[PDB]
């Protein structure tokens, strides 16, 4: 018959031309596309339309899939649109129209007896993202980031000692043998990262067939020329990704001397702004590079008033700096930049650095990587208005460039994009639904590997699911074998190959890395820029083709004080 | 005491209460999560003193007011639902639009 | 109205009925206080108890299953026993009969 | 000696014509016997019967019991009696008289230095209760349900997804291996359910090759008699439960329609008085029929004095009804009747509906099966007085009718009486101890499969496990591998033959459901009447041949306010 | 070049010569020696000396340490030394210099790529705590314990049951198989007693060939001449331990009988002061034998003001004991004795006790076998003064003797000191590190085999890991696999030679038990006085060569209020 | 802080003391988890000021009277055992009879 598109949206959710803000941010995203066959749209309940006959087939469970995730709008690198997201096996199958062709028209998700449902209408669906700046400081970590909606955390680390407190390295065979059975009790995807600072290759070749899938070189061990080269060297033949926290105090050289080492080999550089770590005051001209793919971490994302009070103990207590010892502070002082802290949100919106990260608990904040990417897409609309590329009346592309960011980018750089990073077919189904009011706060569902891993869950012994007091609590995504059958542990190709899988006994879906050399600053999704930038000596002034690039602190921040009790 | 793990996770509720209690003395507007926690604690309070279910769908809309709290916040709370033992057992109260 | 109260009719329970008993005197010659317990065999008891172990022999305390005798230092006082039921096999306490008997 | 009652009941527990009140109720029961010998009770203790040589035996572990409860007042649907019960290999080896065969006479339960022991002078013991009506919504139910004395939990769901919320449906071999799966983690035995509703067999055929033990139709997969007969005539081939929740819509038929397709084979209906579901608003007649195995939910249970004002929002939130939607409401509306919910107290009473479940978090509370069934019975005598088949001044025979509806009946009706149910020789010892203060509200001890697995436990620093806070904690029978060993995954007799248990690895002991067709309403244990009983199609009035059945709501009950915080 | 003592203190922990206070009591240590090169200390952070080519080498794995704890001030029975700890395979691999061989002098522990580093200048470090006096009433006992300092538990039980709550039982075969697979969820070593209590030897055999490492003879299970005797035998068969708890009723014989039975041979005495059980009231004076390895419980150390109004109704709980029965009471109150609880203390001062153990929930505190033992050795410090050994102006001889009484000489007495018990080479790498301020009562960091299990850790989601709330938190050490790698469980050379673990399917190492009939008073760390000790059967006063040992109760005692919440 | 395991769950029992102690004050009879949390509690706070435990059994039992209970709840309460850290370390009070 004929509906109007007001109810129409209360149903099923907003269509083409439909408008949508993003919590309570300034951030609106247009609906550019929808897969339904107006009329013909599936919906679950008592009267519904899934029902035998209906809008669930006879097929059997081979021919149908396995969930179903009803009126979804996704939002992600390749487009903002309204779908039926079908998922077989723990992977995504088809983006849609889901339904019944015995009866309805243009069913390319078929719905069975064996097909469970989950309603998305209302609701924004995104791909589970990826944090590759992990500190595994201790294991409470990946709840915390789990509930925040990332799905994936790469880094390394043995617990709460010294090594890791500061540097995201797993040292050693044992170490990495034994973070990797640890790994399995995680409700994550993990792989991790060696301490790749050393001169003799064969110690780093032996972390790498022991199950590392990346090299870390961090100061704090030496970040030396002759380090980062022989890191390099090994990468290059292993086919893994090296993550670089260069040399802050130029001990060994200046940032044009670490980058003459890099000798143009592939490279992810870790807060690329140098507040977090790197050559003082210029490790941000690293970003200009074709090898170069660079993160930022998350405290100062964005520029807010209180940053800089914030970060002189932030930065004595993570590296092991004596306070009261004059050369530990001059050099801590050093780190922190107004400049660099203020172009760094700039450059993200220009699409200059094409990854942001946590830091977890050494200089950055596990459950906040979504929440801060955000803030500063805001802050960047609110100070710079539409972007070049923008089309219409929304922030459409602005939102394709800052999801990348935590998404496909950092899944490409650690060469695990074949598995994860965003919602395209074949690839593993860790999703996170969103009610729009809560988008990048606080998530709907969690689903990791085609399973509800965490999600609110009210009073457990009420009627219904929704009566106070509401708080995140583990699903069966997260319960034992379950749980291994929806995660993956990333290896590396010599690992995998030299069976430390069945030698440790690791139980959980494994996944391995590759294509960590090929990629360049060409390949980061929307986020590609290599400008011509520079960094004044003194005056700590960045400067690109000659402009200045800078911005002004914020004092207050959506996604803030109206969603959280402390 | 013997505790089950009900009564332990509405400790949680009426601490959290604890914290809008104060804030809301000292005069502040509200956010989201304080304001379903007081109102919440509220209606559990109303159970342990004997109030009906009907008495309480009623009360629980005049515990906070638009004015109370921070803007946006009545509109991310289209209901409010607690359940506790009333004199005849456990029962389930739902507040629509609480804040108005 | 008393949460889960009993309503025990009143009246008495005889105990170990049908079963031979035998009184006797003992007496504690020792300086610190000895227990008795209601199963054990009292032909075994602490040696500082002195009383005709011969007549107690296959036989414990015909006291409420559970329940104790107590004797201080020098303290004379005559019980009652109970003969053992079933096989009438004893093992154990001192390790004096360790078979039937 | 000679000893007096009063006193005698104060070491041992009550005799032969004690009564004890049931918590703070108004039923009483009354020992019925007494299988011990006057003067050669066990005890244990210092100075003691339970000791080397006395008490205790010299016997080798296989001719000992592992674990003896002594002194407990067993409550059952055979009898209310004191004994002790003896444990061997996780079932129940005897009930009888402990003691040592040396020594003592009539000992049947010889204790050794193999036994363990648990002092039940004082307590009342019953079997662990078993929830045909749960939804997975979370893991979180598994505790909260053995909290309160429910040791096995059959029903369906994959988590929190909008299928499972309203259905109890296990969605296809892919969720239904991953549930089995996840199965092994939590502390109680565990059977799934598959979505039943399909018009061809081979869809459902695989459902119950892939491990559920039994099929849930639900009108909101649609309820329809193609969809019934199809799963009824698979569950006749492969042994197993049918569950249904009909159409209350009357959209494809009436009541006798429903029952027309249902063609006389054995069936278990859910919410049989209609308020949770089924036909508008007569779908209560079915507990008339030999072949129908009728239950309720708990929420209608008993009737009070807010139970209509809660029941509208708690309807429309678990079926995913839009309040705004005119036919959502009205359908809300037709199914809570006063009436109805008011005759249902009375056909429990009589022993016309024989079953009591929870229908977690979807219209039901998970851990107030057992208390909701104990407020039912009190309320009864209050109104009815004594049933017919009472006899001396106790209400012994109300109680056996009672207990037996989420024990025995609930096991019958799933063809898991075999393995669990009640406290007979040969079962598995889920078992559950009562301090008679408590009874039916919180429980002293909670034993799985011989092993304690959770109990009230106090401050763990402290001298004795007394002191606050005492509070529900994990015990052993829950930990890893020993939770494993004590706890059950009931399997379909084609899924037990396929080696789905090898297949997906799963480490608990394996149990295989039958007799499931067989069953009829007269196998009921003391609730197996069928009354011609009729509905009013506007008055909504419940006659059994011809006089009116109805209640009063009670304004308040026991077993509430006095032991709950909140 | 030079730098004054108090700044070298400050950045690389005290050195020789320098004092240290223990936590807030009164006991000052010296550092007798210090195994470093001055000037060539590790150190890491940024810029220090552990990084590539300097304080780090370019050797292979299987050439470095994977762990090195830096700076450390080593307390253990043979010395309080400066030193570097080097951890290899999970276990202590060396004690000396750590370093690069090429461009440091003395290195003896070799650091590398492989090394990872826990910085423990300014910190104290000890071996992880045994307590053998373990009820296993409840799993949450262990990370009670864990959290406190004490890695290894050996006890018995199966849970919240009558038998267990009184005796360290783990009755039978079945629960002794249980909880040995229940074992591997623990994060501490365990090795389990079965019931000693029974006079045919073949009874016995069975629970050791099942996988008890020893057997507990409780009175409440008949502690007859007969059963020790047999338990004793089968002890000396079976190479295990006998621990006893003999017969406070006096029922069966005094302690001169008891002494008669176990006729010389090796036993462990429980409480051996009696207030938890033991001959009334001389059962004491078995401390005076070559045999006797005397240990005692802890609520009676030190002897405080509220000591004697707090043991009354302890003792009445635990040993199931009814007040209204006067025997009953007459019997828990000659246990209670102010001469026997005051002796006590100083016979530990003296050395004459050389054990100190929990007696979890059972009349003892699990969390508190540590802080007790260092609270006597204050109160013996300030009532008594300094110990004969005593040397220079320090207690370090007091502190040796009082370290060994809950690690080394509970590890010779159960024949497990070959795998625990102290920080020497081969040994498992059983730590805890301790900052000063809190040494004995919270610890910076348990160390499980060589990973960390628990410690304290600030907000998840903080910027660093300091942030509070600060509270102990499980760590990867304590998850799934890595636990099991980590932790062992102690099995008898029969059940290891059985394939007991194998049958199982025990998943943690396993270690073996040997020489526990060997040992003897004279084999006892820094504690093996066997004095002309005498009780006064009416007075109980104590007295050792006539002359009459006593102390007085404190008021106020250190390790309290300043540091507990509550 | 580092707050152990024994800490935390301590806090447990204060929280459930605040819930009792308001009803209390609105003039409610308490019922059985509230009247174990609230004479605990005190128990506590006694021995953190530094009074006996020799003076606590006794204290203990003024702290509630039948008169203030739910009916049953002094039966339901034979003794209540709470451990605080004493001036001179951790010690048990046991107060029997708490409730007349």
């Amino acid at each position: 018959s004929n509906i109007s598109r007001q109810a129409y949206a209360d149903m099923f959710g907003p269509t083409v031309g439909d408008k949508v803000r993003l919590a309570d941010t300034e951030l609106w995203i247009e609906v550019e596309d929808d897969l339904t066959t107006y009329g013909e749209e599936v919906k679950f309940g008592g009267g519904k339309v899934i029902r035998d006959g209906m809008g669930q087939g006879q097929m059997l469970a081979a021919d149908c899939v396995d969930l179903v995730l009803t009126n979804a709008l996704i939002v992600d690198h390749w487009g903002i649109v309204k779908a039926d997201i079908g998922v077989k096996d723990g992977r995504i199958f088809a983006i849609g129209k889901a339904g019944n062709p015995d009866i309805q028209p243009n069913v390319t998700i078929p719905i069975g007896a064996a097909t469970e449902v989950i309603a998305a209408e209302g609701k924004i669906v995104t791909a589970g993202g990826i944090d590759t700046h992990i500190h595994w400081i201790c294991p409470q970590q990946a709840e915390e980031a789990l509930v925040s909606g990332v799905t994936t955390m790469v880094g390394g680390g043995t617990g709460p000692a010294a090594g890791t407190h500061a540097t995201t390295c797993t040292p050693g065979p044992w170490y990495i043998s034994r973070m990797l059975q640890a790994a399995d009790s995680l409700p994550v995807n993990i792989g991790l990262l060696g301490k790749g600072n050393v001169s003799q290759p064969d110690a780093l070749r032996e972390q790498v067939a022991a199950g590392v899938i990346g090299l870390k070189i961090h100061e704090d061990w030496g970040a030396t020329p002759a380090a980062i080269d022989c890191a390099l060297t090994v990468a290059d033949e292993m086919d893994i990704q090296v993550a670089l926290h260069s040399d802050t105090l130029n001990e060994s050289g200046f940032v044009e001397d670490t980058l003459a080492a890099i000798g143009g080999r592939t490279i992810h550089t870790f807060h690329t702004e140098g507040a977090g770590g790197g050559h003082a005051p210029d490790i941000i001209t690293a970003c200009a590079h074709p090898n170069i793919l660079p993160s930022s971490t998350n405290p100062t994302l964005p520029y807010t008033l209180n940053t800089i009070d914030e970060h002189l103990d932030m930065l004595m207590v993570c590296h092991h700096l004596d306070p009261d010892i004059a050369e530990d502070v001059a050099f801590a002082e050093s780190r922190i930049r107004r400049e660099t802290i203020a172009a760094e949100d700039v450059l993200h919106d220009l699409g200059a650095f094409s990854l942001t990260s946590s830091d977890s608990q050494a200089m950055g904040r596990v459950g906040e990587v979504i929440l801060r990417t955000w803030q500063v897409a805001h802050r960047m609309k609110v100070q710079r208005g539409a972007l070049a590329e923008e089309t219409g009346d929304n922030d459409n592309f602005r939102v394709k460039r800052y999801i990348a960011k935590y998404t496909i980018n950092p899944a490409l750089t650690h060469g695990i994009a074949h598995e994860v990073g965003s919602i395209e077919v074949g690839k593993l189904a860790d999703l996170v639904v969103w009610s729009p009011a809560f988008f990048g706060v606080k998530p709907a569902t969690v689903i990791k590997g085609g399973m509800i891993a965490i999600a609110p869950m009210g009073d457990i012994n009420a009627s219904i699911p929704t009566p106070q007091p509401v708080h995140y609590r583990p699903m069966f995504g997260a319960l034992g074998s379950a749980r291994h059958h929806c995660r993956l542990t990333f290896l590396s190709q010599a690992a995998a190959a030299n069976g430390v899988a069945e030698r440790l006994n690791l139980r959980s879906a494994i996944a391995v890395v590759k294509g960590c050399r090929t990629v360049q600053k060409a390949d980061m999704v929307h986020n590609s820029l290599q400008p011509n930038i520079t960094v004044d000596a003194q005056t700590y002034e960045v400067r690109v083709d000659g402009e200045l690039i800078t911005s002004e602190p914020a004092d207050v921040l959506p996604m803030a004080q109206r969603y959280f009790l402390f | 005491m013997e505790l089950t793990p009900r009564e332990k996770d509405k400790l949680l509720l009426f601490t959290a209460a604890l914290v809008a209690e104060r804030r809301l003395a000292r005069g502040l507007k509200l956010n989201y999560p304080e304001s379903v926690a007081l109102i919440s604690a509220f209606i559990m309070e109303g159970a342990r003193d004997g109030k009906s279910v009907a008495s309480l769908m009623e009360e629980g809309r005049h515990v906070l007011t638009r004015e109370q709290v921070m803007e946006g916040v009545p509109e991310m709370i289209p209901d409010i639902q607690v359940e506790a033992t009333f004199p005849d057992g456990s029962k389930l109260v739902t507040v629509h639009n609480p804040i108005i | 109205m008393i949460p889960g109260e009993y309503h025990v009719k009143p009246g008495q329970i005889a105990l170990n009925t049908g079963r031979a008993t035998c009184r006797v005197v003992v007496e504690n010659h020792g300086d610190r206080p000895i227990q008795v317990g209601s199963h054990y065999h009292f032909a075994e008891v602490n040696p500082a108890l002195k009383f005709d172990r011969q007549q107690a022999a296959g036989y414990r305390l015909n006291i409420p299953a559970g329940t104790a005798v107590r004797f201080e230092p020098g303290q004379k006082r005559e019980v009652e026993l109970v003969a053992f039921a079933g096989h009438r096999a004893v093992f154990g306490f001192r390790g004096e009969v360790m078979g039937p008997l």
